[PDB]
């Protein structure tokens, strides 16, 4: 079951990552001969440059030289229908920060008719020095220590209103 | 197949005869595979001569007895394959036959109508 | 007069004639048990040699005077004639009438017809029969002239009212000999054969117990007059709904966008008509014969890119399936209300329209199918059950009478081998000898089972063996009896039959080298535990249930055969041609499909499945070869007379069987039963080594803790803890809905609930520890639901901790994981619903268990059979590619499967997947079959079954078929019976125990439930005064006249036939002509509320109905100004129909004229809590299982029923197929990919973009378990119980006719209790009882002789005499007010007053009374 998942938009430097690019079919019990190329401006410019190309099933990769190596295919395996095209560098550097482009074409095959398809997936891309806990994550653990005290509290509080009315009911009779 | 026609059928000299024919073949009509043939003969021992057919459409193989008299004159969709002659002329007396295939229908039909040309 | 008879005479008719005459110029019932066709009292005695079978003066006193004369044969049968001239020619007494009458009631010449109707019927089952056999007919019809003459001769033609014409039966027979000689002078010849089928309908008129069966049905059926019409008024309601909303939906096709040649979609639909050239342009999935659907809304099924959706072509199904007109959503409707193949039609709407439409599908299959269908058991269970009380009351009250007449005439009267023999007789102990045989068959049919397809040599020869040693000892044990008994004394107890039997099959299989299917016989010897006598009281449940059904209810099982033969012969003649020719209608290969009519075998197989249910398909077949009309009429006629037929006969057994087990008395067995001799023998044996073992070992060798449980026991105890809690329920139970294939899509929500799982988790843990504060251990963990709350919370507990310290992911922890599913349980302990439901549910389990083990036992012998016929003989060679099973001629057998893959590739040597292999699959097939889901592909590869590894032919079998129809009769049928009626037995028991109130209503609902019984009162108010202003005046006397509403009901009748004229692309002259009329429509009943208005001015508001009539005409208003404000400013066609909706409601008001669909609309209102209550706990479990489906099967390959939509992928998904697989329909479709495992079938390694699981193969056992376990449950709440609710609420409403009421004028009472009793002591004398009573006023007057009555009121009597005031006080008023509940109320309150006036008890014993003394007189 293909489910088209987004990726991540900050990388950490000197380390690797994955870059994602999932690009579903309406119908999966089609046919297809999937191939997708990629592009990628740095930033502070406004040039999509090719980068790599991913055929049959071996990637093409182009000669810029901040991509030479670095990069390996990390999207689906000897089936050319190939419905993922993530990629995954390796030593991330500081010059990869930038927007990334997954064009993908497809030619779906049906009875006597081929319909050639292209969808077009934009990422973009910023290289950090230190990995920044998401606001969601902190926000939420937050939230959770702020709950478990206060219902606590409630409950303690309550505790000792009807402890001590029944003690006081307790010493009545 | 069951071939609807009238046995004989009498015509005045001169007037036009319709010839019916239709056949209750339960399969649809395929135009494509349809096939009809119009033949006339004298006598039932007699040579027949094909005057019309229907091959994808209708072919008029303008038979020189006929002149230009004979018209289709049906809607093989509606299962009538019934032709026309104008004009009758005394010669045009004799038998006249309905073949009819309905592919994928297996058995082929046949209708054989005696036209008498009255004075 | 026993002996009064008298020959008919010339003299004796002159008698009569002048008597009947002299009475006429002068100027009752005849007696029903003289009357013809019946038997002769025996009070009659012995008929004289010279008398029997003559003409004989007539008997009865009725007909005395009537010229008439009787004749009696030689089994005491009276036939009544008429002595009038037949044909003005023949008198009573000419030689040919004589002769006539003496054979037509002739022993030979009765059983003589019966032998010629069969044979007939015989004959008439050959399709092509040969040319000699128009002799046999000429035969047959000229026997049944004759026959018909000789009684024409005996009664006449219509001279008289004896006569032939008189009797209706004998005009079939008629007909049949006119038709019998104008079929061959005179001259469709296939339409005219079948009328000569009548010939099968006359064994009715001859076998003796027809004529009363089918009088019986008919009685049955005119009781159906209402139901009918509310079932056709609900269908057409919601084919009005449907045909709104759906209309012209399922014409969406996904149509090619790129056309070439500057084609449009129009010069291209009107130019191609052919499979091959629509699959050119539409999208058509591998093997389907129809486009695949589309839709335009996002929740739709989705085509893919290059093809959109548009609205054109034919619908699917040929055509039949659709919503255009207001027939087809009518059929489609009616199917829907039978469940059949409803899924197909469930899944096609919903790819079409959208997933949300799910809600009008819900409300159909609960609203509509399951209610009309309980309502059709509920009317057909009353009116059987009020016929046989009827018949047994007659019955009893005719053997008192017989009695009495006997009473009455009685009044009126006055070696070596001998010893030997009996020194083996020893050894016939029951409680052992038998016992053990007992156990050795057990033993042997385990061993028998453990057959199985795959077999290793040495297993076999062990089998071999043990079927050998079972044998030897089963011979043995019989020759022993054999001659302990000998002939005369063996033979006559059943099971030594039996044995007998069972021996001589097993020899004869013994020695004969040869293989048989006898090994069918083998496996029933297991029936030998049937000799176990009562102490099992369910298996003895079972056997007397199949012996009512050839017994007391035979003659039913007779009907029923009868009608599925007529109808097979009947279809077979009409249809058998059709199918033969016009083949390559319904098939592609110009072959018979698997089913048809062309013989009469599988004509007989057709009729057979539609009464199991399935109709549809066949019909659609039918429909295409032969004419529509002709088809419909003839399925439409099988469906319903068939079904009530089965209806009457399941009923039959039940309502007999189950309520005689309630009437039924002492059973205790003749002997002890061995068992429980034994039992006692063994438990006394065991308790005595005990205490022997016993015997042997002995001789050889401060205050602040309880003001804290105080506390917190106060705190889980307020209402605000209790709501809190609830609500952290929801929430936790909500917050599994989100974890899907798409979690990972949406992050936030991710950690979110990650997070929140910790607090959820902390708060029941803090729940958990205040509920053990407040309670302590020995109160706690002895609740059930205690318990459960703390298994869940510790599996979250365990799952929590392993988590943080980090070994998480090590194996079954993951697997424990998934058992978060479990917790919205926790709400069964909140919801009072849903714990009354679980009550009853869990009280009933041991009974269910009971009946559970007897089916599992009988379904043991099937299963065994099935792996002795069909194992491992399901293999086949196909082609991968398309699914075709090789042709057989090449590839004969798997060596050469196995060749063909070596040189090609795509073949495969594959199995069935569900098969008969061993014992287990033989239990999921024979499920599949016993529910109709999933047999057909079953049954297809069991007839075409050659032997082990050959590859299979097309019907080589062909009679496995019978296998299949014996087991669904007995299996599926009968135990389906057994199974329903323990349970509703059981849910009687339980209503017994808490004072007959409903088992399913919680306190407010059972406050609720009686306030709404207070509704159907007929308690008449006044009706509106007339005002004075006569211009009101004048409206008010017009609008209160009945004529009145009759027109307003013509009127609503009218809108009605307006509606159902709309269809698919009409027009738009008839569009905007049915908008006015509609406006008129409007406009004339707003003008009816406006006239109610001026005349009630304030009284229109005092009825329910006029309130409705208000709302619909305020709606009607709103809808079309509304509907007509959208059109012009915006545009949204979905919403459009939403809004048109609204004017059904004018239709609606015609249930308020009839009086007999308000009772049946009144009892569903009734029942609607209870199956709230079942709702929402199937809603739970339904939830449940959505969550383990989501966490399990979200990955499994798409197969069959898993498709792009309907999947276990999201939350919607699994509640749909949920939804769907409720009812049963279509299990074995999701469950097939389950089952699948390895490769080629599966992957292990699939990788699935967007998630790190791996592989597509589901877990079989899992699967299994869930699916089995989830149609078990929904059989067992939303069938069973639904039935008994309604079947409870219906008769509740049906009892209307209720209220008895009367005043205290018991002071008349006192006032004659006075002039008797002067001295007011409370007592009088028997002797004055006689005239006290006849001196009171009605109603308690009790005129002369009124001794005979009060002597049957048993009155008790004290010492001298004497009776006491309030004796005969209540005794009166019990004979008004008759025996009710409040009598002894009231009598407990009238004792308990007079004893606390009254402490003198000494002079009230009673020492007899009125009923004893006159006893003691006499
Ligand atoms: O049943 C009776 C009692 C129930 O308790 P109660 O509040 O005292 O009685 C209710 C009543 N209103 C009353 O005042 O009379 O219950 C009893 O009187 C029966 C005694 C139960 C014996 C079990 C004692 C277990 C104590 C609880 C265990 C403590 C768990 C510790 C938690 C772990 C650490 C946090
Ligand atoms: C009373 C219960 C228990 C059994 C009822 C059985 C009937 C439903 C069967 C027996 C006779 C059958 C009928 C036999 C003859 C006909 C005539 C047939 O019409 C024609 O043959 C027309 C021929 C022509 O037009 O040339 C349509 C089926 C029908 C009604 C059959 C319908 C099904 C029938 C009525
Ligand atoms: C080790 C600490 C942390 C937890 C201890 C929990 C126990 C106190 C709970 C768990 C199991 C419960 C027991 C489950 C079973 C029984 C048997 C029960 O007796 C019967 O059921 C008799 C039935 C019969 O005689 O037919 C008495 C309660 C008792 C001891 C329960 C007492 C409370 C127990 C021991
Ligand atoms: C932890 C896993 C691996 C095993 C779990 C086993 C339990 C589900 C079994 C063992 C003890 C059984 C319990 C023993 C005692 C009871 C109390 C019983 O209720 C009563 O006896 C009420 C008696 C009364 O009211 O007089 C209900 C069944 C129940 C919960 C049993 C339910 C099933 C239990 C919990
Ligand atoms: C599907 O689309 C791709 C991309 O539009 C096609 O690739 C192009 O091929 C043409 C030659 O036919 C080149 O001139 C372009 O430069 C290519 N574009 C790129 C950037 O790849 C591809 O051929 C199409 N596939 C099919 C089967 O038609
Ligand atoms: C399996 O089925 C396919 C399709 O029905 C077969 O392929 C066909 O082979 C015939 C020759 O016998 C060709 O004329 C068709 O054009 C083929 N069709 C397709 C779609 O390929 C195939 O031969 C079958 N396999 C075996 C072993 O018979
Ligand atoms: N009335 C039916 N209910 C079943 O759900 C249907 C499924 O099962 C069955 O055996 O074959 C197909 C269809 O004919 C069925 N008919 C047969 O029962 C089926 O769609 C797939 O098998
Ligand atoms: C992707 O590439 C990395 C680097 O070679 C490799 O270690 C990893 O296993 C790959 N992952 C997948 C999903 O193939
Ligand atoms: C990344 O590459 C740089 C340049 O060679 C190197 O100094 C650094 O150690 C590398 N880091 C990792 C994690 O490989
Ligand atoms: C990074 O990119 C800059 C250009 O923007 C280039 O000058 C530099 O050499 C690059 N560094 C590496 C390590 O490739
Ligand atoms: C197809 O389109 C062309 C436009 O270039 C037109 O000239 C031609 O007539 C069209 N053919 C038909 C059959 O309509
Ligand atoms: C299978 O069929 C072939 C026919 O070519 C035959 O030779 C072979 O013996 C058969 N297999 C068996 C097990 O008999
Ligand atoms: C064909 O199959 C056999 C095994 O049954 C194998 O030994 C043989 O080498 C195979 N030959 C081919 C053509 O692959």
């Amino acid at each position: 079951g293909c489910v088209e998942v987004d990726s991540e938009t900050e990388a950490v430097y000197g380390m690797t990552f994955k870059i994602l690019c999932i690009s579903c079919k309406r119908r999966s019990e089609t046919n297809a001969e999937t191939f997708t190329e990629w592009t990628f401006r740095q930033k502070g410019t406004e040039e999509f440059v090719k980068i790599l190309r991913y055929e049959n099933e071996v990637l093409q990769l182009e000669e810029d030289e901040r991509f030479e190596g670095r990069v390996v295919w990390n999207g689906s395996r000897g089936t050319k229908d190939l419905q993922d095209l993530s990629i995954f560098i390796t030593n991330v550097t500081y010059n990869h920060s930038g927007d990334y482009e997954c064009h993908v074409y497809r030619l779906l095959f049906f009875e006597n008719y081929e319909h050639n398809t292209s969808v077009v997936k934009k990422i973009h891309i910023e290289v950090v020095d230190k990995a920044n806990r998401d606001m969601a994550s902190i926000v939420s653990e937050i939230m959770m220590y702020v709950l478990i005290v206060v219902l606590t509290i409630w409950l303690v509080a309550e505790m000792i209103y009807c402890y001590k009315k029944i003690a006081a009911a307790t010493e009545t009779a | 197949m069951e071939v609807t026609v009238p046995a004989t059928l009498n015509v005045l000299n001169g007037s036009d005869a319709r010839l019916p024919c239709t056949f209750n073949s339960c399969y649809t009509v395929n135009h494509k595979q349809f096939s009809l043939n119009w033949t006339y003969q004298e006598c039932n021992n007699c040579s027949e001569e094909m005057f019309l057919q229907f091959r994808m459409k209708i072919i008029n193989l303008k038979l020189e007895r006929f002149q230009d008299r004979v018209e289709f004159s049906g809607n093989p969709s509606k299962y009538d394959v019934s032709v026309m002659l104008r004009n009758v002329q005394p010669e045009d007396e004799g038998i006249y036959n309905c073949y009819i295939m309905n592919p994928p229908d297996r058995h082929r039909g046949h209708g054989k109508i005696h036209l008498q040309v009255l004075m | 007069g026993p002996q009064s008879f008298v020959h008919f005479t010339k003299q004796s008719l002159a008698l009569i004639e002048q008597r009947i005459a002299e009475r006429k110029s002068k100027e009752p019932k005849p007696s029903s048990d003289l009357e013809a066709g019946k038997q002769l009292p025996f009070i009659y005695g012995d008929i004289p040699p010279g008398m029997v079978s003559e003409p004989l003066e007539d008997l009865d006193p009725y007909y005395a005077d009537k010229k008439t004369f009787i004749v009696l044969n030689k089994g005491k049968t009276i036939f009544r004639f008429n002595a009038t001239p037949a044909l003005y020619m023949l008198s009573p007494f000419s030689p040919l009438r004589r002769i006539s009458i003496k054979i037509l009631v002739h022993s030979l010449f009765s059983m003589l017809i019966m032998c010629t109707i069969l044979t007939n019927c015989i004959f008439m089952t050959m399709n092509n029969p040969p040319d000699w056999t128009k002799n046999v007919e000429y035969t047959f019809t000229g026997i049944y002239t004759f026959e018909s003459l000789v009684k024409i001769l005996a009664r006449g033609f219509c001279v008289g009212e004896f006569t032939f014409l008189r009797d209706p039966w004998n005009w079939l027979d008629f007909v049949v000999i006119v038709f019998a000689y104008l079929t061959e002078f005179v001259n469709n010849v296939s339409a005219l054969r079948t009328f000569r089928v009548l010939r099968a309908l006359k064994t009715i008129s001859v076998i003796p117990g027809l004529k009363t069966i089918v009088g019986a049905l008919i009685q049955s059926v005119k009781k159906l007059s209402d139901v009918m019409i509310l079932t056709v008024f609900c269908l057409s309601v919601f084919a009005l709904i449907g045909l709104q909303l759906f209309m012209g939906n399922l014409k969406h096709k996904c149509f090619r966008n790129s056309l070439e040649n500057n084609e449009t979609l129009e010069s291209i639909m009107n130019t191609l008509e052919s499979e091959e050239d629509f699959r050119k342009y539409f999208y058509y999935l591998e093997g389907s014969k129809d486009a695949l659907l589309c839709g335009f809304s996002t929740d739709s099924g989705q085509c893919p890119e290059g093809y959109t959706c548009v609205k054109i072509g034919r619908n699917p199904d040929y055509g039949y399936t659709s919503f255009d007109t207001f027939s087809w959503a009518f059929l489609a409707l009616f199917r829907l209300m039978t469940q059949d193949y409803w899924e197909n039609l469930y899944q096609q709407t919903l790819r079409a329209a959208g997933k949300t439409y799910m809600i009008f599908f819900v409300v159909v299959i609960f609203l509509g199918s399951f209610y009309l269908i309980n309502l059709i058991l509920a009317v057909v269970a009353m009116a059987y059950k009020e016929q046989n009380q009827a018949n047994i009351e007659e019955a009893k009250q005719k053997e008192l009478e017989f009695q009495q007449m006997l009473d009455r005439l009685k009044k009126e009267q006055e070696p070596y081998w001998i010893k030997f023999k009996k020194c083996i007789y020893f050894i016939v102990m029951d409680p052992f000898v038998d016992l053990a045989i007992t156990i050795c068959i057990v033993l042997n049919t385990l061993f028998m089972a453990m057959e199985h397809h795959p077999m290793t040599e040495e297993f076999k020869n062990v089998l071999a063996i043990g079927n050998l040693v079972f044998t030897g000892i089963f011979a043995a044990e019989m020759v022993l009896k054999l001659i302990a008994m000998d002939p005369y004394e063996y033979f006559q107890v059943g099971w030594n039959i039996f044995d007998s039997l069972i021996v001589t099959l097993s020899l004869v299989e013994l020695f004969l080298a040869d293989v048989e299917g006898l090994s069918v016989l083998r496996s029933f010897r297991l029936l030998r535990v049937f000799k176990l006598a009562k102490s099992w009281p369910t298996l003895n449940m079972l056997i007397k249930i199949i012996g009512n059904s050839v017994g007391a209810l035979g003659n039913l099982t007779l009907v029923l055969a009868i009608i599925v033969f007529i109808f097979a012969v009947v279809g077979m003649q009409l249809f058998g041609k059709s199918y033969k020719e016009c083949v390559c209608k319904i098939n592609d290969d110009c072959t018979l499909p698997r089913w048809h009519m062309n013989d009469f075998f599988h004509s007989f197989l057709i009729v057979f499945r539609v009464l199991c249910g399935e109709w549809i398909e066949t019909m659609w077949d039918c429909m295409e070869v032969a004419g529509q009309a002709m088809c419909l009429i003839v399925y439409m006629m099988v469906m319903v007379i068939g079904n009530l037929v089965v209806l009457n006969l399941f009923l039959a057994l039940l309502l007999s069987s189950f309520s005689s087990d309630n009437l039924t008395a002492i059973e205790e067995d003749p002997d002890a039963n061995n068992l429980q001799i034994a039992v006692t023998r063994i438990k006394k044996g065991i308790n005595y080594v005990k205490q022997t073992l016993r015997e042997f070992i002995l001789k050889a060798f401060g205050k602040i803790w309880w003001n804290i449980r105080k506390t917190c026991y106060k705190i889980v105890e307020h209402s605000w803890f209790e709501s809190f809690i609830v609500l952290m329920i929801l929430l936790s139970s909500g917050a599994l809905a989100f974890e899907d294939i798409y979690i990972e899509r949406k992050k936030t929500i991710k950690i979110i609930l990650e997070y929140a799982d910790k607090i959820f988790t902390y708060i029941f843990i803090l729940e958990m520890l205040l509920k053990w504060i407040a309670y302590g251990y020995k109160t706690y963990f002895t609740n059930a639901w205690c318990w459960l709350d703390f298994l869940i919370v510790d599996v979250s507990l365990v799952t929590l901790v392993a988590n943080t310290l980090g070994y998480s992911d090590l194996g079954p922890i993951k697997s424990l994981r998934t058992l978060r599913a479990l917790r919205p349980l926790r709400a069964l302990s909140r919801f009072e619903g849903m714990r009354v439901v679980v009550n009853a549910l869990i009280g009933a389990i041991p009974s269910i268990m009971n009946v559970l083990l007897v089916c599992l036992i009988f379904w043991l012998i099937f299963s065994i059979m099935g792996v002795n016929l069909f194992a491992g003989k399901f293999y086949e060679c196909i082609n991968t590619t398309d699914g075709s099973r090789f042709p057989a001629s090449q590839v004969p057998n798997r060596s050469e499967c196995f060749a063909l893959m070596n040189v090609s590739q795509n073949v495969r040597w594959k199995n069935l997947k569900v098969n008969f292999d061993n014992v287990g699959l033989g239990y999921l097939s024979l499920l599949q079959v016993a529910t109709f889901k999933g047999w057909t592909i079953i049954m297809y590869a069991a007839v075409d079954s050659v032997n082990v590894d050959k590859q299979p032919k097309y019907e080589y079998s062909l009679y496995m078929y019978i296998y299949f129809v014996v087991f669904i009769i007995f299996g599926s049928f009968f135990t389906l019976n057994l199974f329903i009626g323990v349970i509703i037995d059981n849910f009687n028991q339980q209503k017994k125990k808490l004072g007959g109130q409903d088992i399913f209503m919680t306190e407010e609902q059972k406050k609720y439930y009686n306030a709404m019984k207070k509704l159907g009162s007929k308690k008449p108010q006044k009706p509106i005064p007339r005002p004075g202003n006569k211009i009101q005046g004048c409206i008010f006397d017009l609008v209160t006249n009945q004529a009145f509403d009759i027109s307003i009901m013509v009127l609503i009748c009218l809108n009605m036939v307006t509606m159902m004229v709309e269809k698919e692309g009409q027009s738009q002259h008839m569009t905007e002509v049915l908008y006015w009329i509609n406006v008129v429509f409007i406009i004339l009943f707003t003008g009816e509320c406006v006239l109610k208005l001026i005349s009630l001015r304030h009284y229109y508001f005092t009825v329910g109905w006029n309130i409705f009539d208000f709302v619909v005409v305020i709606i009607s208003i709103v809808g079309m100004f509304l509907a007509d404000l959208i059109e012009t400013y915006f545009v949204s066609p979905t919403l459009f129909r939403v809004i048109r909706l609204a004017r059904i409601g004018r239709i609606l008001r015609l249930v308020k004229g009839a009086k007999g669909i308000r009772t049946l609309l009144f009892a569903l209102m009734m029942s609607l809590p209870a199956l709230f209550n079942i709702g929402l706990l199937l809603f739970l479990v339904m939830f449940i299982y959505a969550i383990f489906g989501m966490s399990n099967f979200a990955y499994v390959k798409k197969e069959d029923g898993i498709n792009d939509m309907f999947n276990f992928e999201t939350f919607g998904n699994s509640m749909i197929c949920l939804f769907q697989i409720t009812t049963s329909a279509g299990w074995d479709g999701l469950l097939a990919p389950i089952l699948n495992s390895k490769p080629p079938d599966c992957d292990p390694k699939k990788v699935h973009p967007g998630s790190s699981v791996e592989g597509d193969c589901g877990n079989p056992s899992v699967g299994i378990f869930y699916f089995v376990s989830y149609i078990i449950i929904s059989f067992l709440v939303v069938v069973n119980m639904y039935i008994a609710v309604i079947l409870e609420n219906f008769s509740v409403a049906t009892e209307e006719s209720t209220e008895p009421l009367s005043e205290d004028d018991f002071e008349m009472f006192y006032e004659v209790w006075e002039k008797f009793d002067p001295d007011a002591t409370q007592f009088i004398e028997f002797s004055k009882l006689s005239d006290f009573a006849a001196a009171l006023d009605p109603p308690l007057l009790i005129a002369k002789p009124n001794k005979v009555q009060l002597i049957a009121m048993d009155l008790p009597m004290v010492s001298g005499d004497r009776i006491h005031c309030l004796d005969i006080l209540f005794a009166f008023t019990k004979r008004v007010l008759g025996e009710s509940g409040e009598m002894d109320s009231l009598r407990s309150q009238m004792e308990e007053r007079f004893m606390s006036a009254n402490p003198s008890k000494v002079s009230y014993e009673p020492i007899t009374t009125t009923l004893k003394r006159k006893q003691e007189d006499v």
